[PDB]
RNA sequence: ACAGAUGUCCUCGAGAGGUA
């Protein structure tokens, strides 16, 4: 895993480039945990900016940061598949759960050889409130105590997410992901890779019996898969009860969760190997028959992927389809910068 | 209290006399002054009958020989260098008998 | 020079581990105890061979409490500094007192009145070393040391070496 | 710290109502109060027993904590 | 043993821990050099801070055997003491050496009186010795003039700015360079030297250094720290640093109270045996540990209050405690008449705080800032309560009963002492009583704010002083709910200015020719500030040396004029020591950052002495800013040994790298917040100890002799991180569920 | 029961005995983990036993009487 | 020395042996040690020891010392308990 | 911790003999013909420095395969040797065992022989003489050039006066050590 | 929780390390959590075997093990048929009582 | 620079008068 670049997506959807607008820093002493903080607060006061978003899976900032990285560097990278951390997670996880739990809608384009793929309320609000109460925006040691005391009576907003490009791949196949990082656990190095320092925090319910233990195991499997697809070493989970009160917060580092699921029921123990094999087979199938443009200004076609009946039905659509006009010619998922870059070298 | 030495039970008891060399070697101090608490009636005189090296006398002062108080100090032993040899009271009869048995001019 | 002996160690097992795996418990206790021990009588127990061979006997329950004492019979490699032989070592430290020659898991010290008068302490070179004619010893160098120390085995052993007479150098 | 220490008290209610004694040892909530006529010690709650003056006078309840004094 | 040590041992017994001092083996006469890379039985240690004054002072002019030779003997003694301390503690990351230097004007008020009292005691004892020799010579005996001229070491001469300080600093650098070069275990050790030129009292320098090491984002919260000093307030000051991994090392004063103090005459009576026993006995000095991590739990269990509008924070709970302890007693202000014992009043003040906390709606202090109305209410409640305390103290004094003398004539037990106490300091005038009361209130409030700022956020004034000798009586600070405290920064005093503000007596001759000529002349512009007979000794309760002086203060302007007049005609070589200077950092030849330092500074760049390097704690440690050395150190050179008769071999400059170290400036105010990622220590306390500290125990009442007993049975306490997770398992599941299953 | 009443219920003492001497003239430093017998130069053959304080007093008085009650933890029948 | 299995002592358990095994087992169960029977609502260590001895489920070995010095090992399960 | 029963009046022998000197005079416990655990009358081994390295390596790999199969059921030159030794020691023994690294490094950087056939040849050559295993261990551990050097460095070797066969097997040891 | 004042209760709580807790002096009515392996010095209750002896002890029947039954009066009470081996009457005789302090001693007294 | 108090049990050899 190697970091290529990063970008910020704050309000107004301006997709700024190479800015640490938030870079949320984690800080939570055990005294605050014992203080029995309430996660309900002003539920009706939530301000969600996702409704005004022009596209849920918009990759304008990712495209801009890819353009900037290409301008700074020379030859293009060997990675092909590009995903905004949503398609890859669903594609790997759909083989483990029922297809009814996930909605499949994939638009794969092979412009310039590279591949570009674009796709309760109370619980979500409580998780966002916990995330906002577990961080203090600017790093500790450079903020006054007024911010620390105000963090309790703060507001909850959906936006200003730090997104960093991570390059990975297994074997010959290599791909990059537009992973979003919402927490940094240690000192941040400027101009150097910060993947080993990043961390991810989430919320979950408590356990009462073996069924709740299995549910927690499933949640751990999901979060471990989503972190391993990127390379996040630290996983933080916040326990919650029926009263929406944070009870205990524990961290789950990497290189020990696999053994923790191994020393458990055989299903979760073999789930890791099954997911790895499924990811490998999916990558091998993906690199099989997708056309390669090689030189720029070549023929470009789009493909539709639908996962039904435990099978990824892929068909080559014709130019008469409306989706073809809106993607090949409409440039809905592309931009003028990418075509300018493609015409620049050739 | 913890001691790293292995714990065993006494299986045999060997009696015998005390050689002057052995008692001189095992002694931790030499007693010459026939006074006790002679340090201007404040402390214990060095080399007296109450030498501090013998052991912890009172209160909670650790004995300097073993750096411990009284609950684990057996009591270290001194020695007195007699000017002239002196008969043992309990062995007078045996000494007389063995003197009668052996020649008083040769060790035969 | 290393010796293979048939030492024995007594372990007082607690009744809390009086299950089917008490044998393996004694095995791991023996490993974690005997390794790295600087016994005065013997020396260093570097490693125990034939792990799957060492046998235990019937443990006698003490009259005082329920803990049982086991007399294991193991064999292992033992290193003893001994006295009256030559040995090769590698320096690891140097000072005005002398050079800390290291032989295996040992640190034998050489005092001022041990080495001949053909060694003077100086710090001109990068490593602080004793420098004189046709003798060059440094922080990392070859040296042959003859041991004549009294060991002084009190829960740990030591060694004192000499540099007198020829062949006790780098070569 | 504890007010009930060495002060003559009168046992109220229970089987020793009207008895006169002096509290010697107090620990937690239970208070050990000796008996004058009887050569025995009885442990009762400090709140239940009233408090009197050593020389003699009116009796008061456990409100001595507020007063922080005697009598 | 001091009363404070007894009080802390009685209230908090488990904080006393035993030490493990290694004894090198002696075989065939030779001594085996003890190893340094071996694991420390007292737990892993990373940072060690040492107050060099607390070592150089006891070694010089001791109570058993004064150094017969010149300063060389004292230098050897302090060198061996430092070596023993280093071998006992075994630092692994950074070792810090600091000695007292320039101090703010508030410290001169008591330091000057203490130095003058010591000088007067030395003078009177010298006069008594001279009379003894005169009486002895009358008999007929003859004594050589060398013995008669063999006076004391002049302990008053040990002051920053003197050539003795420069000589000691030069020797220390050679000693630490030799230790770094000759010890393979000092490869990762970094040694900084804070000479007397650098301003500070020895402990404030350590506080600034630890706050600067905490002035880095990458600083590890799990690092361990040790500070060695004989001062009693040292154990209390380390608590304010909010570092759980803290422990104080100091000599065992319990044994030293009744240690060996026999005369040298008795050492020759029994010849070899007794002298050998004595030299073996004093060769080992027992020590003890003062762990603060355990003390934090005791403070948490003792400062708890049921019912509070705000949120109970452990970090904020300690702030009021430390502020109150400083208010009760500190080496910056005169002792309060109500708080004289300073031990029994602590519990009274704590229960006053406990009863007043529900009334208040805010904490006592906020990062060193004192809440004015809250502290006003606290002192009002204390004054309302101080009447009972004063009555009890007077009753106890009367029962116990059944050089100016001032407090005896006051007769505080009689009613109407409000003006009687003030009459001992001023005249009998009504309006002057109110004027002096208001002035004392203002001065005391300003001094409390200044000491709080100094001990929490560093020095803020550097020139504030206390223009009074007697603290106000009870029911003080009645109306002061309108004053706003705002101190102004001032420049630190020059070494000569600080030396003359200390004001050594006429016996002291550390000053140069010009200054001693300006002093000893009868017609001196500041002759009124320098008494000779010194009759200002005054008992005021207590006994022996605890009495304070009543000599008039010193005007700063007159001293400044005197120093500016004496400066131009002083020699340039002597004037070259007026530079404030900076701490010097020493690193080993194989340090992790040694290559970077040698490539950046003192390298082929050949910059004009303006390039600086800032490095973080990720590599090696000791985050800070390094600058070019201002001394004569250079590559491929040699350092002359100043010890002379010490048989110390010469060393080259290729083994030790010398540079000037500058602390990183604080970006914002130093708050009291536990850093993220801190790993709590192993749980050692039990609920029984919590209940024991929650219930008021009258020094255990000696019911079962639990105060003293199997003290060594407490054993060592584990230190350092314990467990990857920093949160204790409460409810939750998975790992916590497995822990619950394996426990129950 | 007899052993418990004689030792646990009345007086229990722990002492160190030299493996060569057989006596109790062993200096024990539990904190320093040092057990040296100056008489024989023995530092690796020290055992600890549990005996009543009355037995300790009797043995010390016998040693003062120039009689050595050497104590050993092994049988000499094996020769 | 151990007399192989040509032992010649008594194939029954003496009263002193019964008392010693009962006491040792009672102490072991009183401390945290495994029990090889179904407590079945018993909470006194001595009664648990008797319950274990009822069907000879005590893993203890008796070493009977001959006056000369030899000894033969007798298992608890193979010792007849008639008293 | 002992392996030999008390005999020859161990209780009060006082100073039976001075500690071992250069001229042999072995200690009380390290004497020849040690007591074997199963039986009796077992002679002291003849273990040299190179033999020790092979023995400890064999024990390490045996324990390695041991706990590797256990967990499976439950579920250049000097530079190359150092890495292999480190990766073997990292998990086989476990615990701390700090001293094991130093002695392993000493064995690796001072290995006179690095082949099983070489050590077999050298001890089949050394078994011809009736020398004390201590003497043959030092002879095979430290290389020597001259007969007087061997006598001075390794005392108690005065029984060989001819020095012809001594020169022969010294040359044999030299060429075997150079054949590494 | 009952404490050392009531008859069913304890006087000391011995910890694993070896330190002794006195329930009388400390009190506080605290909910002390007893960890496994600790020792609690509780009062002797009913059916507790004790040793009952009379001097002179001429024969082995002069000292035998009984079962404790707590009675509300300050005098030892025993069966009439037991006095004959003890050779004791009720005209002023006094007899000693010994309490075992371990499990093996209790079992030995009960079974022998 | 610094530094004024506490740890719980004391008899010991005898003599006399009595109880089972
Ligand atoms: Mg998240
Ligand atoms: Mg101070
Ligand atoms: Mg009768
Ligand atoms: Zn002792
Ligand atoms: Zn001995």
């Amino acid at each position: 895993p190697k970091e290529i670049g990063f970008y910020s997506r704050t309000k107004d959807e301006e997709y700024l480039i190479s800015d640490d607008t938030n870079l949320n820093y984690y800080y939570l002493p055990d005294a605050e945990l014992d203080r029995k903080l309430d996660l309900s607060s002003g539920f009706q006061k939530f301000k969600d900016y996702y409704k005004d978003f022009e596209d849920r899976c918009s990759l304008r900032g990712l495209l801009e940061t890819i353009e900037s990285s290409e301008r700074h560097k020379g030859k293009k990278i060997n990675a092909d598949i590009i995903t905004f951390r949503g398609i890859a997670r669903k594609l790997i996880s759909c083989a483990f759960d029922s297809p009814s739990f996930n909605t499949v809608d994939l638009r794969i384009v092979s412009f310039n050889g590279q591949l570009f793929i674009k796709e309760q309320d109370l619980n979500v609000f409580t998780g966002y409130k916990f995330e906002t109460l577990a961080t203090l925006s600017n790093p500790l040691q450079y903020t006054p105590r007024e911010v620390i005391e105000k963090r309790t009576k703060r507001i909850v907003s959906h936006g200003d997410e730090y997104i960093s490009v991570v390059r990975t791949g297994v074997g010959n196949c290599k791909l990059i992901l537009g992973a979003e990082v919402d927490c940094i656990f240690d000192f941040k190095e400027n101009g150097r890779d910060n993947l080993k320092h990043y961390a991810e925090l989430k919320c979950t319910q408590q356990v009462a019996n073996i069924s709740d233990t299995h549910k927690f195991e499933r949640k751990l499997f999901r979060t471990w898969l989503q972190c391993f697809l990127v390379g996040i070493p630290r996983i933080i989970y916040g326990f919650k009860d029926d009263h929406y009160v944070l009870k205990t917060v524990e961290e789950f580092s990497t290189e020990e969760v696999p053994v923790l699921l191994k020393n458990n029921n055989p299903q979760v123990g073999s789930a890791c190997l099954e997911a790895i094999k499924w990811y490998g087979l999916l990558t091998e199938w993906l690199l099989k028959m997708i056309p390669r443009d090689e030189d720029p200004h070549s023929q470009i076609r789009a493909f539709k992927l639908v996962f039904e009946n435990n099978h990824l039905r892929l068909s080559e659509i014709e130019e008469s389809d409306e989706e073809y006009s809106g993607l090949i010619d409409g440039e809905h998922i592309l931009s003028n910068g990418f075509k300018e870059w493609r015409k620049s070298l050739k | 209290q913890y001691s790293s030495a292995p714990l065993r039970t006494v299986k045999e008891v060997q009696f015998g006399l005390f050689s002057p060399e052995e008692v001189r070697a095992i002694s931790v101090a030499k007693i010459r002054f026939p006074e006790t608490m002679d340090e201007t009636q404040t402390r214990a005189k060095i080399g007296g009958l109450n030498d501090p090296r013998l052991g912890s006398i009172d209160r909670n002062l650790k004995c300097q020989t073993c750096q411990e108080g009284m609950n684990e100090c057996p009591g270290h032993f001194g020695h007195i260098d007699l000017a002239k040899p002196v008969f043992h009271v309990g062995f007078i009869a045996k000494i007389k008998k063995v003197c009668e048995c052996v020649c008083m001019h040769c060790g035969k | 020079m290393f010796f293979i002996k048939d030492l024995s160690l007594n372990i007082t097992l607690h009744p809390s581990f009086f299950g089917p795996r008490m044998k393996q418990y004694l095995k791991t206790k023996l490993l974690e105890e005997v390794e790295g021990s600087c016994t005065g009588k013997f020396g260093y127990i570097l490693c125990v061979l034939d792990y799957d061979n060492i046998d235990i006997q019937r443990g006698r329950i003490l009259p005082t409490d329920g803990s049982a004492e086991f007399n294991v019979k193991y064999r292992a490699v033992v290193f003893k500094p001994f006295k009256g032989e030559v040995v090769d070592g590698t320096v690891v430290s140097c000072s005005q007192h002398g050079f800390e020659v290291q032989v295996g898991p040992m640190k034998v010290f050489v005092t001022k009145h041990l080495m001949p008068q053909d060694l003077t302490f100086n710090a001109g070179s990068n490593p602080p070393s004793y420098q004189s004619s046709e003798d060059v010893i440094t922080i990392k160098s070859r040296i042959r040391v003859k041991i004549e120390g009294c060991i002084s085995q009190v829960s740990s052993i030591h060694a004192i070496g000499s540099i007198k007479e020829d062949y006790l150098g780098a070569i | 710290r504890e007010v009930a220490l060495g002060k003559t008290v009168r046992i109220r209610s229970a089987g020793y109502k009207g008895q006169l004694g002096i509290v010697k040892d107090v620990n937690g909530d239970k208070a050990t109060v000796e008996l004058h006529s009887k050569n025995k010690h009885i442990t009762i709650d400090k709140h239940k027993l009233t408090y009197y003056n050593r020389e003699g006078g009116e009796g008061i309840t456990y409100d001595e904590l507020v007063n922080r004094r005697g009598r | 043993v001091p009363s404070f040590f007894r009080w802390l041992s009685r209230k908090y017994p488990k904080i006393i821990s035993p030490v493990l001092e290694e004894q090198p083996q002696i075989v065939d006469g030779v001594i085996l050099p003890l190893d340094y890379s071996a694991s420390n039985p007292n737990g892993e240690l990373d940072n060690l801070y040492l107050d060099m004054n607390g070592i150089v002072h006891p070694c010089s002019h001791p109570e058993n055997k004064p150094p017969p030779e010149t300063e060389d003997e004292m230098l050897l003694a302090v060198f061996e003491y430092t070596n023993r301390v280093l071998n006992m503690a075994r630092p692994r990351k950074v070792l810090v050496m600091a000695v007292d230097g320039v101090a703010p004007r508030a410290k001169m008020n008591q330091q000057r009186a203490r130095r003058f009292r010591s000088a007067r005691d030395a003078q009177i004892e010298n006069e008594a010795r001279e009379e003894i020799m005169r009486q002895r010579e009358e008999v007929g005996e003859i004594i050589d003039d060398a013995v008669r001229n063999k006076k004391t070491w002049d302990s008053n001469a040990i002051t920053p700015g003197t050539p003795f300080m420069d000589k000691l600093a030069a020797a220390l650098r050679y000693w630490t360079a030799f230790k770094l070069a000759t010890d393979p275990g000092w490869k990762n050790l970094q040694v900084i030297i804070s000479d007397a030129t650098v301003p500070g009292e020895g402990e404030h320098k350590i506080m600034n250094f630890i706050r600067s090491q905490r002035a880095d984002p990458e600083y590890n919260p799990n690092t361990t720290h040790c500070i060695y000093g004989l001062d009693a307030d040292l154990i209390f000051l380390g608590l304010a640093t909010h570092e759980p991994h803290f422990k104080i090392l100091r000599e065992d004063v319990f044994a030293q109270d009744n240690r060996k103090r026999n005369n040298l005459k008795d050492t020759i009576n029994m010849t070899e045996e007794e002298k050998q026993f004595l030299q073996k006995q004093n060769s080992e000095q027992p020590f003890l540990w003062l762990h603060i991590n355990v003390l934090r739990e005791y403070l948490s269990a003792e400062l708890w209050v049921p019912g509070l509008p705000f949120t109970f924070d452990l970090e904020r709970a300690i702030d009021d405690w430390v502020f109150m302890c400083f208010f009760c007693g500190n080496d910056f202000l005169p002792h309060l008449p109500c708080l004289d014992v300073r031990e029994n009043s602590i519990d009274i003040l704590l229960d006053i705080w406990k009863v007043v906390l529900p009334k208040l709606k805010t904490y006592m202090t906020c990062d060193g800032v004192l809440n004015l109305p809250s502290v006003e209410t606290l002192l009002q409640h204390l004054g309302s309560r101080e009447g009972d305390i004063f009555k009890t103290r007077h009753i106890q004094e009367a029962r116990k009963k059944e050089v100016f003398d001032t407090d005896e004539f006051v007769k505080l037990f009689e009613p109407g002492y409000h003006e009687r106490y003030y009459t001992a300091k001023f005249h009998v005038t009504p309006q002057d009583i109110e004027q002096l009361r208001k002035d004392m209130v203002k001065c005391y409030i300003e001094g409390v704010a200044w000491v709080l700022m100094y001990y929490y956020q560093g020095c803020a004034s550097w020139n504030w002083f206390y223009p009074y000798h007697y603290a106000p009586l009870a029911t003080d600070f009645h109306g002061f709910s309108h004053l706003e405290i705002k101190f102004e920064e001032g420049t630190p005093f020059l070494p000569y200015e600080q030396l003359m503000s200390v004001l050594p007596a006429a016996s002291g001759h550390a000053l140069p020719k010009i200054f001693r000529s300006l002093m000893s002349e009868p017609d001196s512009e500041i002759i009124d500030f320098y008494p000779e007979e010194f009759p200002i000794d005054m008992n005021g309760k207590k006994m022996s040396w605890q009495g304070i002086a009543l000599l008039p203060f010193i005007d700063q302007d007159r001293l400044l004029t005197a120093v500016r007049a004496q400066y131009p005609l002083l020699s340039d070589a002597e004037r070259a020591r007026n530079i404030r200077g900076e701490p010097v950092l020493l690193i080993s030849n194989k340090n992790a950052n040694y290559e970077r330092f040698s490539k950046k500074l003192y390298s082929k760049e050949n910059n004009n002495n303006n390039v600086v390097v800032k490095f973080q704690h990720f590599k090696s440690g000791l985050s800070g800013i390094v600058s070019k050395d201002v001394e004569g150190f250079e590559l491929n050179g040699k350092i002359v040994c100043p010890i002379q008769g010490g048989s110390l071999p010469n060393l080259s400059t290729t083994l030790i790298l010398k540079m000037s170290y500058r602390l990183i400036p604080l970006p914002s105010r130093n708050k009291s917040i536990i850093l993220n990622g801190f790993i709590p220590s192993e749980p050692v306390l039990t609920a029984y100890d919590l209940d024991s500290i929650m219930y008021k125990y009258n020094n255990q009442n000696y019911s079962r002799r639990w105060n003293f007993g199997n003290d060594l049975k407490q054993n060592i306490v584990p230190v350092g991180p314990k467990g990857i997770t920093q949160y204790k398992p409460r409810t939750g599941g998975y790992r916590a569920f497995f822990y619950f299953a394996e426990l129950s | 029961f007899l052993k418990e009443r004689l030792m646990e219920a009345s007086d229990a003492f722990r002492v160190h005995i030299c493996g060569i001497c057989g006596l109790m003239t062993v200096i024990a430093k539990l904190n320093h983990n040092q057990f040296e017998c100056k008489g024989c130069d023995n530092k690796i053959d020290i055992y600890q036993i549990h005996i009543p304080y009355a037995a300790k007093l009797l043995f010390q008085e016998l040693m003062a009487m120039n009689i050595t009650p050497r104590l050993y933890t092994d049988r000499s029948r094996d020769f | 020395a151990i007399p192989k299995d040509q032992r010649a002592t008594t194939p029954y358990m003496t009263k002193y042996e019964r008392a010693r095994i009962l006491g040792t087992r009672a102490l072991q169960i009183s401390m945290n040690a495994p029990v090889f029977v179904d407590l079945e609502g018993e909470t006194d260590p001595l009664r648990i020891a008797m319950k274990e001895l009822a069907e000879k489920k005590i893993p203890l070995v008796i070493r009977r010392y001959l006056p000369d010095g030899s000894f033969e090992d007798w298992s608890v399960e193979e010792l007849i308990v008639d008293l | 911790s002992t392996s030999t029963f008390q005999t020859r009046r161990r209780r009060l022998k006082k100073v039976e003999e001075e500690e071992n000197a250069a001229t042999l005079q072995l200690g009380q416990e390290f004497q020849l013909k040690q007591i074997n655990h199963q039986g009796e009358e077992e002679e002291l081994i003849a273990l040299n420095l190179s033999e020790a390295r092979l023995v400890i390596k064999e024990a390490l790999v045996e324990r390695r395969r041991a706990f590797k199969r256990s967990q499976k059921k439950h579920k250049e030159t000097r530079e190359k040797e150092l890495e292999s030794i480190d990766v073997l020691l990292e998990q086989t023994t476990g615990g701390n065992n700090k001293d094991l690294k130093n002695t392993m490094q000493y064995l690796t950087n001072f290995s006179r022989f690095r082949d099983q056939e070489t050590v077999g040849a050298v001890i089949q050559l050394l078994k011809s003489t009736g020398l004390h295993p201590f003497e043959v261990a030092q002879l095979g551990s430290l290389a020597c050039d001259t007969a007087d050097e061997a006598k001075t460095l390794i005392p108690s070797l005065n029984n060989k006066i001819s020095d012809d066969e001594l020169e022969r097997i010294l040359k044999e040891l030299s060429n075997l050590e150079t054949l590494y | 929780r009952n404490g050392p004042n009531e008859h069913p209760g304890a006087k000391y709580v011995i910890r694993d390390s070896g330190d002794r807790i006195d329930l009388r002096y400390s009190k506080r009515a605290g909910d002390i959590q007893l960890q496994y392996g600790w020792k609690v010095e509780r009062h002797i209750m009913d059916n507790d075997p004790v040793l009952f002896n009379r001097q002179p002890s001429l024969h082995k029947m002069s000292m035998m093990a009984h079962r404790v039954k707590v009675i509300p009066y300050s005098t030892f009470r025993l069966n009439l048929s037991v006095t004959s081996p003890y050779n004791a009457d009720f005209d002023g005789d006094e007899m000693n009582l010994h309490v075992p302090q371990s499990e093996e001693t209790r079992a030995e007294l009960s079974q022998l």
